[PDB]
RNA sequence: GGGGCUCGAAGACGAUCAGAUACCGUCCUAGUCUCAACCAUAAACGAUGCCGACCAGGGAUCGGCGGAUGUUGCAGGACUCCGCCGGCACCUUAUGAGAAAUCAAAGUCUUUGGGUUCCGGGGGGAGUAUGGUCGCAAGGCUGAAACUUAAAGGAAUUGAC
């Protein structure tokens, strides 16, 4: 059964990205999916995306710009403090120069650099680079 | 001594090039080995192995020696040549020719800081050749090459100074091991870093902007 | 890419496909580059052209023709036709 | 057996290719021309070449073959440029339009073209 | 960078290097000390300095002396 | 010339007819299908597709390295011209493998552009051009792969009128773009049609 | 317990053969059929656990439904064309994977993480010994150790046969 809609969204988006598609459809939508997409768009890895209200769960149509190499969730959502971020950076990321890890801290959903800025920890949602 | 047989060699011979990065820029199919002789100033050649393979005939076993050669100055250029011949001399010479023909550029990045003379691969890069998978991961300035003898030789000739390597599969197979190492060294220039994604400008290919001297001035 | 001085450190900057944005490797021999010339109001080629590059992946897919057609329709709008 | 070595086949093809002007049908004329237009050591090789050339003249006197060239019909050019009628084969009136093509000309095209037909 | 457990021992390490004649006055960053090599250390041995000060005819005469 | 004249001419030449089916490409080019299953490929898009092809091919000013290929023995006459009207070269019928990759072959000639009658018939030059960065233009019909051809004109390659008229129209607009054909009319009355 | 045509483990005879408790012929017992109870194993195989998402194309076919269509010695049924859902498969091709055969899933894997069950750790000894447990029995489930060994094995290649 659909146990993690975030994984389905990220996997469909990555599969469409590898095939050179310019748009991708994500169903069902959710607030955490929207926040993850907002972070990715703010850092400049995707472009426009619009939520469509189907009165049941909503869909998302996302516009790709070819800049996204990989994006994927981490399951189960392990708990990381501020001192463990570096370790996870050495595991999920290509290099220390770029890449991003998404954390769902109690201050919201953000990237790992912002979490270090605010000195807060939380669980790991996924990653993208 | 040398009579060019292709447009690229005919273009090179009189001196219409300085380096070979413009040939890479248009992904031109280099097919004459004197082009890399003229363009790349320094080339070093060490043979890696001379493996005798056999084919069983009705009379006996026909043996042929297959030689592996690694080419490239330790400044970002490297190439790999494999040649199987009747005896070792022609195998080595042909493998040298093929290695010089197969020179590719490698991308060297930094670990955490931009103090000059980059010394490491920019990203985490992997290469698979049959079963042998090799991975290189960036390393700090003083690490050095952490690899077996074969990837160490390939990376030394490629110009890498420090890197962290892994391996999986039957690395005893020298052909697959060295081919995976070289293949992923090619992939080092393939990752799309956030710096590369500034919009691209286009430049006339050597076949297109040298049309004046390529219509019918055959060899004069 | 960029040193602390602010200079180039890699040998060259590659081309990236004008359809899928993925870069073109130095050993990509299926990657091609097309110059589409422009004309005047009478229909005379004026010597200037618009350049597109296609990687081997998009060609081997079979979407090279559609991608190039779409790129030309989009690009001709700015520079008229 | 009686099949011809690639050398005699090749040399016969070349002598016909460059010396079709004067060489004739009789075998003895062919060999007396071969002996001075080319240097053949074995006399019986020369006889084989002459007979083979005679056989290909028998072949060619009915029509062209796939072996020789030059004066590229058999001896004289200008075979198909003369097939230019004083009127073009492509007509412009009542030109082969059906129902779905009529719907097309109702689309972006002009439905009042000169060659529109109700067929 | 703003971690005190980086600043304090970074200053200490650079101080030790500048004290032992390993890092030059133009290399006051933690990156330069990663580029150190064995001959830098072997250049500071008493035998090496005695040889290079002209007091010894050879680096083996220096050790013997 | 005006698109109306060319459209009515290819209507006369039956260039709009398709086949019983189509691949998952070329639906951007078809218009619909007849009750018999044939396709009615929209000549309107074909017009500016071959016009953009003409824009492409008068851009290199060295027409020597433009081989027009035709493996089928039905459009050889059209490919025979279009090589002296323009400066392009043309190989008809048989294409020896290695002429684009083997640099020791006597017929080694690397182009800057390839023109092909049909991607289905001479697929070998397509696959060989894939190894030399050769841009490719072909007159694809329905049931024709898009595998490596880069610009595809949606026309018919099985008709006496379709081939020939289409090649002449392409060459006419190419000479017009080159400027040799100042506003005028045809001086190349149909010769390429099969004997 | 019934039934018991045909076929046929065991057994007998003929034949072949250096020998033939086999292959070949003939006659046949338990069995093969059925009812009421036991057994719980098969190359029980797609040698591919179940649920979910995505990622190429194509035509055919089965069930249902929507539309168009113009023929039936007769709205509907039969037939033709298009489309949707569900199923058994098939063809082409990697831009994918794989040691390869090959696979449109055996793909989306060092750029490694959707959920969950079972299960393997070089080849033998060995599915053996013993204990436990189910069965009338034949047997099933669970299941070692000492010792021995440098290979056993998979896919493909060239010869030889
Ligand atoms: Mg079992
Ligand atoms: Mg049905
Ligand atoms: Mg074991």
């Amino acid at each position: 059964v659909r146990v993690s809609v975030l994984n389905d969204a990220l996997k469909s988006m990555y599969n469409a990205e590898k095939r050179g598609k310019r748009q991708v459809m994500i169903r069902p939508s959710s607030k955490v999916i929207i926040k993850f997409l907002i972070v990715m768009q703010k850092h400049g890895y995707i472009g426009e995306f619009e939520y469509v209200d189907d009165h049941r769960s909503g869909k998302i149509v996302v516009e790709l710009n070819g800049r996204l190499n990989k994006c994927g969730v981490i399951s189960p959502r392990f708990d990381v403090g501020v001192k463990e971020i570096e370790g996870w950076t050495a595991r999920l990321l290509p290099s220390r120069q770029f890449g991003y890890i998404v954390l769902t801290t109690s201050a919201g959903i953000m990237d790992h650099e912002e979490a270090r800025r605010k000195n807060v920890g939380g669980k790991v949602l996924g990653f993208f680079y | 001594k040398w009579v060019p047989v292709t447009k690229l060699g005919r273009l090179v011979k009189e001196g219409r090039f300085t380096k070979m990065e413009e040939i890479y820029l248009h992904s031109l199919p280099v097919k004459e080995h004197q082009i890399v002789e003229t363009l790349c100033p320094g080339l070093k050649d060490e043979v890696m192995k001379i493996t005798p393979v056999q084919k069983q005939t009705r009379a006996g076993q026909r043996t042929r020696f297959k030689a592996f050669v690694v080419v490239g100055d330790s400044n970002g250029h490297v190439g790999l040549g494999v040649k199987c011949a009747k005896e070792v001399a022609t195998a080595i010479r042909g493998a040298i020719i093929l290695a010089k023909l197969s020179i590719v550029p490698v991308r060297r990045g930094y670990w955490g800081n931009k103090i000059g003379q980059p010394h490491t691969v920019p990203c985490k890069v992997t290469g698979k050749c049959g079963s042998v998978t090799v991975r290189m991961v960036p390393a700090p300035r003083g690490s050095g090459i952490v690899a077996a003898r074969v990837p160490k030789k390939v990376l030394q000739f490629a110009g890498i100074d420090d890197v962290f390597t892994s391996s999986r599969g039957s690395t005893k197979t020298l052909g697959n091991f060295v081919k995976a190492t070289f293949d992923c060294l090619m992939k080092t220039y393939g990752f799309l870093t956030p710096d590369f994604w500034r919009e691209t400008t286009f430049t006339k290919a050597p076949y297109q902007e040298f049309t004046d001297i390529l219509a019918k001035p055959t060899k004069a | 890419m960029q040193n602390e001085v602010g200079d180039m450190v890699d040998l060259y900057v590659p081309r990236k496909c004008s359809a899928t944005n993925r870069i073109i490797t130095a050993k990509d021999h299926a990657s091609v580059q097309i110059n589409i010339g422009h004309v005047d109001e009478n229909g005379l080629y004026d010597g200037r052209f618009t350049t597109f590059a296609l990687s081997g992946f998009v060609r081997a897919q079979g979407d090279a023709d559609g991608s190039l057609d779409r790129l030309w329709q989009k690009r001709k709008a700015e520079i008229k036709q | 057996g009686r099949v011809r070595t690639k050398t005699v086949k090749k040399t016969s093809r070349q002598v016909i290719e460059k010396y079709y002007s004067r060489m004739t049908l009789d075998f003895h004329t062919n060999k007396k021309v071969l002996e001075e237009v080319s240097i053949l050591q074995s006399k019986r090789l020369r006889n084989k070449v002459a007979g083979f050339t005679t056989h290909l003249m028998r072949r060619i006197q009915r029509g062209p073959v796939r072996g020789i060239s030059l004066k590229l019909q058999e001896e004289e050019r200008e075979r198909r440029m003369d097939f230019v009628p004083e009127k073009s084969a492509l007509e412009v009136d009542e030109i082969r339009v059906d129902k779905e093509t009529m719907d097309m000309l109702a689309f972006l095209g002009m439905a009042d073209l000169p060659g529109v037909e109700r067929a | 960078e703003k971690n005190p457990r980086r600043i304090f021992e970074g200053a200490a390490l650079l101080r030790r290097m500048n004290r032992y004649g390993l890092l030059a006055e133009g290399q006051d960053k933690l990156d330069y000390v990663l580029a150190l090599t064995a001959e830098n250390f072997l250049a500071r041995r008493l035998q090496t300095l005695v040889f290079k000060a002209g007091m010894a005819k050879s680096i083996h005469h220096a050790r013997v002396l | 010339s005006q698109r109306e004249q060319d459209i009515q001419m290819m209507l006369a030449a039956d260039v709009h007819l398709g086949t019983k089916n189509c691949d998952f490409q070329m639906e951007r080019y078809v218009y619909k299908r007849r009750t018999d299953g044939i396709y009615i490929i929209n000549l309107g898009k074909t017009w500016e597709k071959l016009q953009m092809a003409a824009r492409v091919i008068v851009a290199i000013e060295n027409p020597q390295d433009i081989i027009v290929q035709s493996a089928r023995p039905y459009g050889q006459r059209a490919v025979l011209k279009f090589a002296q009207y323009t400066g392009a070269n043309a190989i008809a019928g048989r294409h020896t493998p290695g002429t684009f990759t083997n640099q020791m072959q006597t017929s080694f000639s690397e182009p800057r552009l390839l023109i092909l009658t049909d991607p289905r018939t001479d697929h070998q030059p397509i696959k060989e051009s894939a190894l030399g960065n050769i841009p490719t233009i072909a007159f694809c019909d329905t049931d024709s792969p898009m595998r490596y051809v880069d610009i595809g004109i949606p026309a018919n390659n099985k008709g006496k009128q379709s081939i020939g008229c289409l090649f002449w129209l392409l060459a006419r607009m190419v000479l017009q773009m080159r400027g040799t054909i100042l506003p005028g009319h045809k001086w190349e009355i149909m010769v390429d049609l099969f004997f």
